[PDB]
RNA sequence: GGCCAGCAUCAGUUUUGGUGGCAGGAUAAAUCCAUAGGAAUGUAGCUUGCCUCGGUAAGUAUUAUAGCCUGUG
RNA sequence: AGAACUGGCGAUGCGGGAUGAACCGAACGUAGAGUUAAGGUGCCGGAAUACACGCUCAUCAGACACCACAAAAGGUGUUAGUUCAUCUAGACAGCCGGACGGUGGCCAUGGAAGUCGGAAUCCGCUAAGGAGUGUGUAACAACUCACCGGCCGAAUGAACUA
RNA sequence: GCAGUCAAGCGUUCAUAGCGACAUUGCUCGGCUCUUCCUAUCAUACCGAAGCAGAAUUCGGUAA
RNA sequence: UUUGCUCCACACAAUAUAGAUGGAUACGAAUAAGGCGUCCUUGUGGCGUCGCUGAACCAUAGCAGGCUAGCAACGGUGCACUUGGCGGAAAGGCCUUGGGUGCUUGCUGGCGAAUUGCAAUGUCAUUUUGCGUGGGGAUAAAUCAUUUGUAUACGACUUAGA
């Protein structure tokens, strides 16, 4: 029905600060900084009291308002990305052949080598995104931990790590072998 | 037939020019990318084959090879090309001041009737401290994204009754254009 | 991809006039069917 | 550690927003948005400027950066009351925009001899300004 | 552009029946002649009469009472379609009844493809009290101290060539 | 008004751009569109690409060396959009086109020269916010053109030199604007004001 | 006295402006003014809640230190 | 398909419909001027990239035409409606909890406790809970929703029409 | 396909002036050779579903 | 080639111009944003200001712009010599260092214009040349014919020979 004014409220905690010109967003805080281009979206930001932010769409159809809420979600995801952080725990299971996951650094690329998956001579190289850090879980068998700031970096890398290990031309029901996101969460629990 | 090899027509010259060149790495040492000679010959070789996985590993293979005659190519110039939205564009060529009888022959269709007055004013253009030659060489080093070498063949050292050598253009895949033009 | 054949929007004069004859045929049917 | 959000700042269409009519019978006169009808149409009246109270498109009009305190649905006399009390006419004349409009109108009604005066005066002003430069 | 007309008719006075009931209605039209024709068209549908059986007694232009006060109108419309005829209630915020029915006719043509001959305007009424205004797109403008901008404005060129690279600020 | 008229075909709209160039000619006005690549169209990428592609599918069946010459270069890509917009088989046409000049990027002596725009073919104005347009640089590349990069490179550098020039300019301007202000209230001055100037 | 022209005052056909007088309608409707009632997206005031000092909020309050609507002239 | 009456073409140029046997306009001597018809006004192309309210985004849109054929529909495209519904005794969404005992109702049968199946499908207790909505175990359990109830605070829901 | 069973609505009001979609229930001139094109693809390429243990396969999607 | 050919100067004829008649007056990017000015914590920074059209800005007064008398200020501009730096995207142009040199309408004087008869583009632009001048500069190849055979219907190609 073409809304005259639609707004959302991005709540800013103490530790972080949000600097926006045009449609480029800083989230500067404890863990680090995050930046995101949004010049595709066509909104208007309003800082009301240095702790609350108001996105705004004037004269927007249902399609434009559908964009309006996703800005609030993405900017908030950057905020929780800096305050709490993101921690994705991937558990890899195998029937017979032991999967051998290691981190190599050829030409400064910081790849993840996935060796011996289902008894396979191919050495799977997964690129590691700029801002995601990989460590292995101590005292828990067969677990790889993905942690950083951006949701896109951590989650897309988690998706990459499990789409290289496709069970090809076989069963789903019989062959359990693969790497899987066991837990999506935050670095600092409260 | 094969529709790629069309139009199936007679070539522009016997010396076909090389259409593409090996890429370029800007850390590699300066080295030539193409060479020329005169193909004439064919002969049989035997060799023991150290090709593992084959039916002829640690066996002997007879095979046909060809002998191209290749006298030592002589450098008589350099070309610099600027990168344009229209392709490449030669802005400056520079020559060797004193060239052989063979290449001054390449510049004429009728050799014997001529006064052989080819690069007389160009060699007289050199005749000082350089000044203009170093100016054109600065012109090449300043601009010109790729640098190709003008060469020719040693036709007299080949048994051919032609006497007339072929000019060519050979790019350099040694990095830093400075090292290209100074080579 | 191999972009497939596009349908024309040029209506030929035989089509256009035949459209008019088919239309007027639908009228004569509709006037008769209105009586029953 | 501040949350600096550059805020794009517009001229909002509101009750008491003074406007300038581009085209029509009025054309170049000021009026005040008395009441907002819908997204495209407003209700305007400038009694001192002489424009009658009318429903107009916002395509026909252009918003000016000045505002004043007007209660909604104000009849002509109330508009004239708040118009004179806020003195939006003198605030209009003070702005660069009214000076630019008056500038074009002054150049339009210039005589040829007056235009020749401008010829001579610009020659004199040029001389002293060119002497003012080539010093620093 | 429209005009409201009070048009009356009383099926021609004959023997034994003097002074019939004078059927009065309000007709929106562009001029007097169209208003008269529309009135006869409506009379033939409201009851069983004809153009030749009656007479236009009075045709009068109804000027709007307060063409300076913004009103909240509610228009009861019915119109012939691709299928059978059907009722419709659209709410229009405008200054005058003529201008409100004008915006309706253009909207009916725009959203429903109905021309002038199809539309039967039943009743145009003022909605006196707000929060009784039913439609949400009209109630959208009845909020307290409504301040909305017009972002992204076009600057109308008088020439073909410009020397600025235009700034669509507001 | 000028002898030549240099258009900055950036963020424009091929169509409305061509059509405003076309007639401009036929009326004998010389014109030189530049920055063609940066030109614009209308509609989600793929859309156009799919479009052109079908055009790139039309060739003289029996001898494709004879049929529709498909041009990539953003220029030509926009010369065909203006061509078929001018009786180009007559003489009055050939004579028209002949005073037209499309350039991908901005070369001399056009660089060091004022360059206009065409409001009626400006995408920003024409188009409605939030509606996919399709730059010209992309389409071109993803269909044959192979000089996207170079230009880019040669364009960035062409700006720099430009920037600096400006800088120098803004300065010398300031200086003159300050001296003038200091020339205010001087009989002569005073007077001019009364005569607007 | 031949070829071509310019201006003026004219006549016929026509195109395009500027300005005056009237007459019609609800003797326009409006606006404006005077009067009598009302509610508000509630106005000044008054009461109240909890705080960044006085802002906001939830009642009253028919305009009082904004105004609006309707009715009659 | 058969009659009647009617136009048009035929013995008829010209304007338009890009093009043309039947489509729209049109009282043909030779010229000048003005005004128009049908059709049009982005450029080709003479004439407004006029004005005003709207609707549409199409992975080959559409410009088309008694709105005629594939045409009845499908669609979590979008905008208008209509008719019934809920709603500050708290609407929709959302999690948190209860979601009961007769009762593992009868036959069935190795094992079938609501959920392999065959028939009724009843009582009580409440705020409300079906001889049970699906997942589940061999059978149970456990979870789920439909039904309520707790914070949450204004709109929302269904079926049709365009 | 014929007849019936439902049956969104419409019938000039409207189910008892009648039409009525998907289902459903009744038994029952031919051939030799080349060029180009189409996809409605047999194989080759990549996918989805399938009691798909592996192998083999069946159906389906993109694909000329 | 009886100094044939090119390049500078002025000189006369010709030849044309899809069409000079003050000036094509250079940031980039964004549009739900920018430009400029100032200031500082030197930043996606504060404060001020601007647009809403180039309706601008720069140039613009002299027999189609003559001749002269000055006054004021170290400016503006033309011309040719000249120090470099810069420009490769079609660079073929852009700034700069200076000496000379006319002119300046910044302001004020004195002469001259007419008869082109009341208008008639009233010719002042820029190409492509040729014949004359008075100075610089530069000292060929190709084809045929013969041969060659890496080529070959003929052409063409590759060769060879003072």
């Amino acid at each position: 029905m073409k809304y005259i004014q639609t707004e959302q409220q991005i709540e800013v905690p103490e530790g972080v600060t949000v600097s926006i010109k045009s449609r480029i967003v800083k989230v500067v805080g404890p863990r680090g900084t995050l930046t995101k281009n949004l010049k595709h979206i066509d909104v208007t930001f309003t800082k009301v009291n240095n702790q609350l932010i108001k996105v705004a769409v004037h004269n927007g159809g249902r399609k434009h308002v559908a964009a309006l809420r996703t800005v609030k979600s993405l900017v908030d995801n950057m905020i929780t990305g800096v305050t709490k952080g993101y921690k994705y725990k991937m558990r890899y299971v195998y029937a017979h052949f032991p999967i051998n996951v290691n981190i190599v650094e050829k030409d400064g690329a910081k790849f993840i080598e996935v060796r011996n998956f289902l008894g396979d001579k191919k050495i799977r190289n997964v690129p590691v995104r700029d801002g995601v850090t990989i460590e292995f879980s101590t005292n828990v068998k067969d677990e790889i931990v993905l942690s950083g700031n951006s949701v896109e970096d951590v989650s897309q890398n988690a998706a990459d790590l499990q789409q290289i290990c496709r069970v090809r031309n076989k069963d789903i029901r019989k062959f359990l072998d693969g790497i899987y996101v066991s837990h999506k969460g935050f670095i600092t629990e409260d | 037939g094969h529709l790629g090899f069309l139009p199936r027509k007679r070539a522009a010259s016997i010396r076909a020019r090389v259409k593409a060149f090996p890429k370029d790495d800007r850390s590699k040492p300066v080295a030539l990318t193409s060479f020329l000679g005169y193909k004439a010959g064919m002969t049989t070789i035997v060799r023991d084959l150290d090709r593992p996985g084959s039916k002829f590993h640690k066996r002997e293979v007879v095979e046909a090879v060809t002998v191209v005659d290749t006298p030592p190519v002589v450098v008589v110039g350099v070309v610099g090309y600027v990168e344009t939205p229209r392709g490449l564009r030669s802005l400056t060529t520079v020559w060797a001041e004193h060239l052989s009888d063979e290449v001054k022959r390449r510049f004429y269709k009728n050799w014997y009737k001529s006064k052989k007055k080819a690069f007389t004013k160009y060699s007289a253009k050199y005749a000082q401290d350089g000044a203009g030659i170093e100016r054109e060489l600065a012109r090449i080093k300043k601009y010109a994204s790729v640098v190709r070498v003008l060469v020719h063949t040693q036709i007299r050292k080949t048994p051919l009754a032609q006497k007339k050598a072929h000019l060519a253009e050979i790019q350099l895949n040694g990095g830093s254009i400075s090292e290209k033009v100074d080579w | 991809m191999r972009v497939r054949k596009r349908q024309s929007r040029r209506t030929s004069t035989k089509l256009k006039e035949g459209i008019k004859k088919k239309a007027s045929a639908h009228r004569k049917k509709e006037k008769k069917m209105a009586k029953k | 550690t501040d949350s600096i959000v550059k805020a794009s700042n517009w001229r909002l269409v509101e009750v008491g927003r003074v406007v300038l009519i581009k085209k029509g019978q009025s054309a170049g006169k000021l009026a005040a948005i008395v009441e907002i009808i819908d997204q495209k149409k407003v209700l305007i009246d400038g009694p001192k400027a002489g424009v009658p109270r009318q429903a107009i498109n916002l395509g026909q009009v252009v918003l000016t950066p000045l505002t004043f305190a007007l209660p909604r649905g104000a009849r002509t006399a109330t508009v004239s009351k708040k118009w004179a009390a806020a003195a939006v006419c003198e605030k209009w004349a003070a702005s660069s925009w009214a000076k630019k409009i008056a500038q074009r109108e002054r150049r339009a009604a210039l005589t040829d001899f007056e235009r020749f005066q401008v010829m001579v005066l610009r020659k004199q002003k040029r001389y002293t300004v060119k002497k003012a430069l080539a010093k620093a | 552009h429209f005009k409201e007309y009070q048009v009356i008719g009383r099926r021609l006075p004959t023997e034994s029946v003097p002074e019939p009931k004078l059927f009065r209605m309000r007709i929106f039209a562009s001029n007097e002649v169209i208003a008269k024709s529309r009135y006869w068209y409506f009379l033939q549908k409201l009851h069983k009469v004809k153009k030749a059986s009656g007479e236009i007694v009075s045709i009068n232009q109804i000027n709007e009472a307060h063409p300076t006060k913004v009103k909240n109108f509610g228009v009861w419309v019915r119109y012939d379609s691709r299928s059978g005829t059907h009722n419709m209630y659209k709410e229009i915020r405008d200054v005058s009844r003529v201008a409100a029915v004008e915006t309706l006719y253009q909207d009916m043509a725009a959203r429903h493809r109905a021309r002038f001959r199809s539309i039967h305007i039943l009743k145009v009424a003022e909605i006196e009290k707000t929060a009784d205004v039913k439609r949400q797109y009209v109630k959208q403008f009845l909020t307290k101290d409504l301040k909305f901008p017009l972002p992204h404005r076009v600057q109308k060129s008088t020439k073909t060539f410009s020397y600025k690279r235009p700034s669509t600020f507001y | 008004v000028e002898p030549v008229v240099v258009i900055d075909g950036k963020g424009h709209l091929v169509g409305r751009l061509a059509s405003v160039v076309a007639k401009q000619l036929l009326n004998g006005q010389k014109i030189v569109v530049v920055r063609a690549e940066e030109l614009n169209i209308s509609g989600e990428f793929f859309r156009n690409k799919l479009k052109y592609h079908d055009f790139l599918r039309k060739a003289t069946a029996f001898n494709k060396t004879r049929g529709p010459f498909h041009f990539r270069a953003p220029s030509r890509i926009f010369y065909k959009a203006l061509r078929g917009m001018v009786s180009h088989k007559t003489a009055r046409g050939k004579a028209a086109l002949e005073r037209l000049k499309v350039f991908e990027g901005i070369p001399p002596p056009y660089d060091k020269k004022k360059r206009v725009v065409v409001p009626q073919a400006l995408r920003v104005l024409r188009l409605k916010p939030g509606r996919k347009y399709t730059t010209l640089g992309k389409l071109s590349t993803s269909v044959g053109w192979k000089y996207e990069d170079v230009v880019a490179k040669l364009e960035a550098k062409r700006k720099v030199s430009s920037a600096e020039y400006y800088a120098k300019k803004r300065a010398f301007t300031k200086k003159v604007a300050s001296a003038n202000a200091t020339a205010a209230e001087s009989d002569v001055a005073k007077q001019l004001a009364a005569l607007g100037y």
